[PDB]
């Protein structure tokens, strides 16, 4: 049919309902400690 | 941006140097109607067509550039009827203006009349997408192609039998590329990008190259089985000809 | 056949 | 992509090489209506029906290619006349043109007329699925088949009975594969991955194999039943007519 | 998949071996409206009707295989009428082409007139379902049976009385099978699994076993009454009949 | 605000500068139809049209201002038939008042008639948008583009013929500009804004821009096929005629 | 409130002090259609046009304030000729009152008849908005802007030809400033607040402003073309006059 | 409750005392069409229009309280012309009854007939709101305005002229005052309490007053262009007038 | 419950003992349409009006029982023609039955006929509400009042001219009361209570009080204009008259 | 009616409600402990 | 098609299901101590 | 009926509803120790 | 008017809303401690 | 208008929405210690 191109960020003009899933696995990911 | 010229496939400029006949054909399309009955899914309204009500218009200019036909237009025949209405009214009288004081001759009436229809719209007829995402970062790919179909049928006027008739087929492809990041680089600090771009072909081109392929399979079809002449008989093996003659087997499925 | 005008 | 002919199915390939008759048969298809009644679910639109509404341009078709009959075009009709009115009224005086100055003949009428209905459709038959999923990694696939249904009569137009009559069907095989990955490979990190397929067969394409499948049926009944003759008898025995008459049995449930 | 003929029931079977009258009756069948007034509910269109409106071109199938009638085509009548005005103002004038040159006969006109109506279409009659499930493993089964129902009535054309009428009925079954895995194997893994499978009825093939079973029952009847004769006497108790006879009965409720 | 002359595109400016004819030539234009279709999808009305239904008084003001036609009123001509009876009603008593006393003339007809539609509307060819964002702060843009083509042909009223006929497309451009800081300065406390910027191309202006590149297709290829003379044979090579005569070559896709 | 006069723009101020003619032209406006196509989004109700259907009474009021023209009432000549049928049925007979005794002359017809559309309405041309919030307290704003479109054309009745015609714009201004305070004042007490407000623009006044625009427009072109005089040559060089023929150059994207 | 006379502005009690005329003069109000074509957005209907259909009936009882009007019933003339032909047939037989026995004149026909539309109807032209709450406590107010147009213009019934056009505006002013507390009163009790108003204009009523000033800016305006004289040349300088005449400058925007 | 008479309000009590006329006189009432364009909103279906379509059926029983007119059934006119028509034929014949034997007189037909609308309907003008919770139990209130309004004029049906001429309005009053309980009585423990209440006026029976009220305007207007007489000039000062003659000066807002 | 099949899992196209309670049921029930 | 400006963000406004995200994001990046 | 590919995960463009899901049934899964 | 049967579990085909009203009713139910 | 019975409890034929409000309701409720 007809592709729409949208932000999968809500961050930009996206859907808000992924913002939730998308910290969640990004702080699952960081193996960054704190410099101390 | 500018306006320019409406953007051609292959098939016209196929359609353009096609070799020359004898004498041209006068031609009348009167309605070819959107019998495919397919209206276009949400997000878009309830009311507006899958396939452009325009095919009448576009079949007529492809007559037209294919240095063959002569058509006559019955669209607006009612208006024309009605033009010629205002000069034969004053031509009785002394009030014609400077221009119409010669008289009109009668309308040209044609030899043949094709017409057709849309025999159907179907939408997603195949669909697919690949997507992968590593730590981070990854992209994803999706495609979904459409299918449309132009039915054309040349009658003779005299009798009224169908003298050849002619399926053509085309493949709306519409596709989707995107990319995106969403990562913690250095401690309590987010990087994050994206970038996409899809694409989807015209309903309205993919509609304009169906009817230009058809007319060729009919302009073929009528030096196959002697209903007109080309201007030489040397140009029967035409390099144009025999792309559209070996393309006569159908595929399979 | 059909007739060719040109 | 490129445009090219209409694709076709095994009974194509099937009724292009039926035996020769003596002669052919005129024959009028007036309309085929779409008498299913039924229209698209969500999330297409209200409004958009199941089966297209060109059933009567892909029988006259059919009947072009089968070798066995003439079709006489009565669905543009109204335009038919309509052209040759443009030419009577100028043939009386002198303002012809240079084409047309012949008298043109009365309109061919036919011996037989067909016609017929799109008898019901029916949405999701058969569904079913498969789906598994080890740790992380998993695939899953559907199907769903509708079912269409085709009815042609052929009526006698001197006297108006209903010489034969035959449904024929068809089911319409939807599917969708796909796979998908979302595991933990090394600590932090995510690998994730999703390829997927679907393939939807055309509706339009499905009611056009089971016109001409049903076109087959009318032309084997008919050398049955004594309504016409083949161009020899030893060609009774023809491999593609055996194969339609052995299918004469209908199947049980 | 590839086309065949529409499928049968056991009533189609019981249908064609009805012992031989000694003559055929011409019947007319003009119009069998979708009196139910029951449309789809969510999630299809609000528009599609419950059961097709096609049960006109199904009777007069029906009503041919029986090899007891001979139907006119009467709902095609308005286009037949137009093809024989093609023809007779040919007649009249010399310009009438090889085929039609002999006068053509007046339309043959019915004895009776059968007529009817689809009288209702009532959804969920019944439903159920059993489900069950153990650690982790479990399966469920569900069904929905719909109800139709078709009166057929037959008409005397000289007098104008109605000579009998039956109601016949017909379930629509549709039922689902479904069993699905959700289950930790061995520590921190994962297993898990669905297969499912459902299956509709076509209502489009039950709406032509309730009239193929009306037609037997208006056949038997008038044996019963004296409208029509037998070839045979000895042939009242014929094994497809006394089924049909000693189903007169109704079921109660 | 206030209000101003309608705002015009390169070719209106491109329009005015042609070379002079020897004479100008009556049109009428009758009707021009929204024959794409298309309506536009939500958050809009399910009734609004994509494309405005005024493509009729664009195209005669496009001729009007091209120094080439004289344009007769058609769409208003039951209006003007109107008004001609209540002057031609009062001049046969003596009831007329001190304007019109003097005999009108009949009406100026034309000896062409440029008609056409809008053959389709596609929404949403291409689409695309770049995102980024580090620590808080971060900016998006995003386009789509539109593309609407317009048929208009030009009608031989003596004959019936049609001259030319020229396809002329415009891609109607949306884009949107952002950026938002949401952030942590210095402790406890949240800095935060957000700038942004949309703009739309009115499809009411490219339609008009679509439809003044079409008359210049139709008069420069009038002074190639020798249907109408320039008033110089010095000026063919006007350099804006030999700009839409580099165009006639179609862009490929 | 209490109701007064419409409020005007600065175009009826300027359209009140045009200089005198010699004599004023009687004109017909029959119907200015919305042929615009565009109807209101949510949250308006699916049938609310975006352009009110009042563009016919709108032109004959500013026709009538421009101390130029005389206008006759052919919107309600329906029920201006069903007055007279009154007057003149009861004038044979004595039974007239003691008005009407003196017989009526006819109806006064026009020498020229403006007529014209809305050509397009387009929303959301462009929009954008700034905010801002530092710790508690901030403040945003927005705006969005539209664009209409009139045409209007002068037919002379006589012959039918456009002797002018002119397409005036106008941008509808909708914009909202807003600011809110939340905040925790000392501890354990919530400080709250939030002032805002919105302006649209009517467009029925935009749609008033931009028709008293195209009356300037035409009737300084007629100053230029000779279709009418003015009452001194010397005041071709008027202050308002030279505004509007300087604005005839139009602007540029 | 119970009923009463509808409620009336400050513009009924400045149009009943108005100067005497010499003479009324007779009128005829055929059609005042809702010309707006808005409808009521959400939660209304669909359906419902934003302005009533009844401003026909408005302008008649306003006209008929001025003391300058006598008004003819137009609008039921259908129902009118009915009655008086069942009187007219049974005048020509001997059997009319007690009442009815005298012969009826013929209707009495006007020398205007004022006519006129709502020209637009705007909604939100202005909101605002301004809320606070310290400490558990706090109120809020907010503000809408509507806009509503009404055109008017006499007609002159023997040549068909327009002698004067106004047009009239009127704000709809809606609003809603809120007060509301939510605060813990000692230790685990919860105090709460919330008191609020709203009103909104009826667009009834204000389309009453905007009908009612129209009229005296309608009488006003013929006692300056002398279309009618006032019983004394001392009363032009009434105090009510001259309210009306220095409103004949717009407001600016 | 029930049946019984409809309650009316204080305005039937109040038109019942009006004063006695000399004579009653004969009315027709046609038509009284819902001008109002009002639909109920949600969650009420979108096709149903907020005031009822039966007002002429209203007005007839009003004037019926107010002792000073006949009213004569014109709403079924076409059905009481057709009674006549069945009757008149008959009496030709020598085929009447016992009754209908003597001979029919004609329609009595009236000297005025009273014709009005509904002029709009405004839901919410006012709302407001109180409430208030203390620790687990409190109560609030609310109020929403809807308004109408009703024209009725009086046509003399000899000239056509509108006699008098009144606007009633009335107000439908709804409100709610509710208290509610939630609360821990002694620990672990949770007692809880909740009564309600509503009321809606029924807007058919404030519409049938805002045309009783009509009426009485009707009727003491026209002993004040002297249109008819009372039966004694001593009661001009009924008590009930200076009620509604007291209440002809309007309300102020 | 019409039975359509569909997937109660929102692994495979299902409805992604009941994918909270589809992993709560089957953690409730696991017996497995660590391995060491 | 047609373009609409709209804020990101709900105190402004805008779309009110995304403010959840929003926080979260900004407490996962900020690093200032408590001054003290 | 009509089969449309959709992905499954809104990472991609999908529900967002199943998003918690398929990190609380991938967290639920790994057995990957810190390294130290 | 018409009774249609549908399942109250989201196991099976059923409203995925109240599955976690399901799992907390039955684990506020149980009695069973661990046999060790 | 119409007054259609419907079960006010997600186990049986019910909005399932109110099922969390019920448990916890009942739960505040309970008095019952744990016998041993």
């Amino acid at each position: 049919g007809t592709m729409t191109f949208q932000f999968r960020n809500p961050n930009f003009g996206g859907n808000p309902n992924n913002g939730a899933f998308l910290l969640n696995s990004a702080q699952a990911q960081n193996s960054y400690k704190d410099p101390s | 941006a500018r306006p320019t010229l409406m953007p051609r496939a292959q098939s016209y400029k196929d359609l353009t140097h096609l070799p020359a006949p004898t004498g041209k054909i006068f031609v009348s399309v009167y309605n070819i109607q959107d019998e495919t009955g397919q209206f276009k899914p949400y997000p878009a309204s309830n009311f507006s067509t899958a396939v452009p009500q325009s095919a009448t218009a576009m079949l007529v200019t492809a007559l037209k550039d294919s240095r063959w036909f002569i058509p006559l237009e019955r669209q607006g025949l009612q208006n024309l009827l009605n033009e010629r209405k205002i000069i034969r009214a004053a031509q009785e009288n002394g009030t014609v203006a400077i221009n119409n004081r010669i008289p009109l001759q009668s309308l040209t009436a044609a030899n043949i009349m094709v017409e057709g229809s849309i025999i159907g719209y179907e939408s997603n007829v195949k669909s697919g997408g690949v997507g992968a995402r590593y730590f981070g970062i990854g992209a994803d790919t999706q495609y979904q192609l459409d299918q449309i179909a132009v039915n054309l049928r040349v009658v003779n006027v005299s009798t009224g039998e169908i003298l050849s008739s002619v399926n053509t087929s085309k493949t709306i492809l519409s596709y989707e590329v995107q990319a995106g990041v969403f990562r913690f680089i250095d401690y309590q600090r987010l990087l994050e990008g994206e970038v996409g771009y899809t694409s989807n072909e015209p309903v309205m081109l993919c509609l304009m190259s169906a009817i230009e392929t058809g007319v060729i399979f009919l302009i073929n079809d009528g030096i196959d089985r002697g209903l007109w002449d080309l201007q030489n008989k040397a140009e029967r093996q035409n390099d144009i000809l025999v792309k559209y003659r070996h393309m006569s087997v159908p595929p399979e499925s | 056949v059909v007739p060719q005008y040109g």
